[PDB]
DNA sequence: ACTTTCAGGGTGGTATGGCCGTAGGCGAGCACAAGGCTGACTTTTCCTCCCCTTGTGCTGCCTTCTGGGGGGGGCCCAGCTCCTCCCCATGCCAGGGTCTTTTCCCCCA
DNA sequence: TGGGGGAAAAGACCCTGGCATGGGGAGGAGCTGGGCCCCCCCCAGAAGGCAGCACAAGGGGAGGAAAAGTCAGCCTTGTGCTCGCCTACGGCCATACCACCCTGAAAGT
């Protein structure tokens, strides 16, 4: 549907800012966060659709986003190749 | 010995968009330089496509594929819609 | 029959036959469609063709009549999408 | 304030649980393939890839965007830190 | 004797030559070729194994895990060199 | 019929750290290790072939793959592990 | 007596709209060669290479440069500091 | 087999920057770009002296610095490719 | 534990690649200015750094409630597999059409 | 005023047409693995609010360190000449790898 980039909510964003070594947040760091979230996951996720789409299939596959994700420079360890 | 470039290609579609502007060899040779640059980085993405789905052919899907892997926008449709016309036109053509 | 070019039986000036070469040639796969030539000659000569039309903007923004390197630094940096799809490329005396 | 923030530095650096939702991030997910694909399948791991991924970029930059946070004498990060750390990286 | 066990490795010489040959790298693969890709691989796996497992015994634990894989990589300076834009899942 | 390094990888690791054993996850990630390092070095000696103008990948291909990808230290001791296999598999 | 800016600036729309080497060739030919000398010696090369290594080289530093005026004005400074150069290679990762 | 480096002078360090941008330029810089050049230098040349091994070849080549600058993700334009 | 594909032995054949010969392009080396560039000095002035203050926003803590996480079950749709075959791609040879190398001279830099 | 690029000529090489042919994948069935959907529940964390405090930002002062101008020297560079060394092509031949048929074993189940 729509309104779910809120999902990612502020205690998460503040969780994965002290994991980063963050000592202090500012208030707009919040929505600065989503939108560079929201740009991260439409390009993985246009790339992946774009390599399921190839194969005629109609399930994102943990392959496809393999394959988006190092064809960006992001290798992933973990869920084959 | 007689290398091999695209140079009188990319003077055939120079003279097409532009009729009387010319070129600089240092420009002709960045020029080719840049087709062999796209032709390999269409050319990988297309075989890592066919290893990838266990096909041993690269075919004008592989190929529309890898452009629209690598393009960015407007840049991968218009690139895209230029393809199929040109299949279009050669298939339709014996 | 006559020897007609594939290239100008698909309507492009990019050598479709070379290319077919280059692709059997580049150790790409252990086939190659037929169609496979005449999309990345398309492709290629489209991309050549907006490239040099720019540049050509370039050159006749500054008075010149023949392009040189600096002209097509100039409309690659100030075209969005030739910029990022050469955004990690130099260009020798492009400035 | 401040020594609750580096006894949650101390115990999530150490930790590698996922930080985000499960549920709220395959939403998203999903919602950003719909306008890519209609009617669109997901499998698991594919989703906990995609979570793995985006988890990790965020760490990074929130490393990076710590580091031009302390170039300007500060220990609060602020988006102008982000912009210039995605800008240098590239992005 | 199994091309393997002629100059004593672990990881197969013949499953690497047939990688190599189906993998569209070349018209031909020579023969000293998958012998010396199968050591290098092994070599590679198990300088990380020996890390990881340093890693682990560090943690008071009998079992190698994405955590101890991720801390062997990052403390290691050529590994993290090596591995400095792969990402571990549940590497923490 | 789907093949992985998790039998070889298995053996080296009992000659390194033979009491510790590896998680299931753990094991994945050796295995997306190794299928990436191999496709790195198969495909900087596929770049060597042509670059030269040559049909085979042999084992001098290979040692500058290596030698292009892995960082100092690595790469001194690849290439030896490398070429003291080859040298072994020629001589019987 | 120009005020201390208007000749930089200068300066920068000057080097901005030209597209020579600042660097100057003899100096660069000799660095090249000594460094090559620690990974080969007796090493040839050709003018051409060197040509292509001092275009890299120039290019890079350039846009390593224009990062550090980005760190810099990010501390509100007009002047460039190897402190903003260690920022910049770091996030560009060449630090680490 | 002397200091060379020391012949990127100051004045070329000023120029480079000024193409880049930077108004005012601190008297530390010089000496830190110097060795920054200096490692990347070290890099490609490291990587085109592999490839002239390689090769067989005694001379370093165009092709073979444009080959180690492409395998950093440097492309270079107008020296063959 | 069983097994099924696949690695290895054996034999032929040729095409890739190593060896030797050779000859020229070009890379190294040495003069020779000379003048444009660089190095050192001086003024100053404007930028950077330190200090002080303030108010503003960030954090810590309490309480409530909500929605995410953990199962339990269904089902049905999409991904994987098997058998046909046929149409597409490959391999090889002839012949010509196109693309490469050499000369120049006049228009753009 | 000069030098290099756009046209012309010879050739050589590889592209296309033609023929024979094995195999890849498109398609038609089947089958079932799991992705989606609903349900219950419950409690852990998200949200909102309040207190307070410490941190960023603005203003002011000082000093110090780049910028700009100047002058003298030096060493880059363009030209000219020589040498000889390395690299690229040619000719020839050996043997290394591919291709294919069988068998047993090992690794995935």
């Amino acid at each position: 549907l729509r309104d779910n980039i809120q999902g990612i909510t502020k205690p998460a964003i503040r969780r994965l800012a002290r994991r980063g070594g963050v000592k202090r947040i500012s208030g707009l760091i919040y929505e600065e966060t989503r939108g560079v979230l929201k740009v991260f996951l439409e390009n993985v996720i246009r790339d992946a659709v774009t390599y399921t789409e190839h194969a005629k299939r109609k399930t994102v596959t943990a392959m496809d986003v393999v394959y988006a994700l190092k064809r960006q420079g992001r290798t992933l360890y973990g869920f084959g190749g | 010995s007689r290398k091999e470039s695209y140079s009188v290609y990319v003077y055939k579609v120079l003279k097409q968009v532009h009729p009387d502007t010319g070129i600089s060899s240092k420009a002709m040779g960045i020029m080719n330089s840049f087709v062999n640059d796209i032709f390999e980085r269409i050319a990988g993405e297309a075989s890592r496509l066919a290893h990838y789905n266990k096909r041993s052919t690269i075919t004008s899907r592989e190929i529309q594929t890898a452009v629209r892997l690598l393009l960015p926008g407007e840049l991968a449709k218009h690139a895209v819609s230029e393809g199929t016309k040109a299949v279009t036109k050669y298939t339709s053509s014996k | 029959a006559k020897a007609k070019s594939r290239s100008s039986r698909a309507g492009l000036q990019f050598p479709v036959g070379r290319v077919h070469r280059l692709l059997r040639k580049g150790n790409y796969a252990e086939r190659v469609g037929a169609g496979a030539p005449v999309y990345m000659a398309a492709v290629l000569e489209y991309l050549t063709a907006e490239i040099l039309e720019l540049a050509g903007n370039a050159a006749r923004d500054n008075k010149k009549t023949r392009i040189i390197p600096r002209h097509l630094q100039l409309a690659i940096r100030n075209d969005e999408e030739l910029n990022k799809l050469l955004g990690k490329v130099t260009i020798a005396q492009g400035g | 304030p401040g020594t609750v923030a580096l006894r949650e530095i101390r115990r999530y650096q150490k930790s590698t649980e996922l930080l985000i939702r499960k549920l709220p991030f395959q939403r998203l997910v999903r919602e950003i393939a719909q306008d890519f694909k209609t009617d669109l399948r997901f499998q698991s791991s594919a989703v906990m890839a995609l979570q793995e991924a985006s988890e990790a970029y965020l760490v990074g930059l929130f490393e990076d965007t710590n580091l031009c946070a302390i170039h300007a004498k500060r220990v609060t990060i602020m988006p102008k830190d982000i912009q210039l750390a995605r800008r240098i990286r590239g992005e």
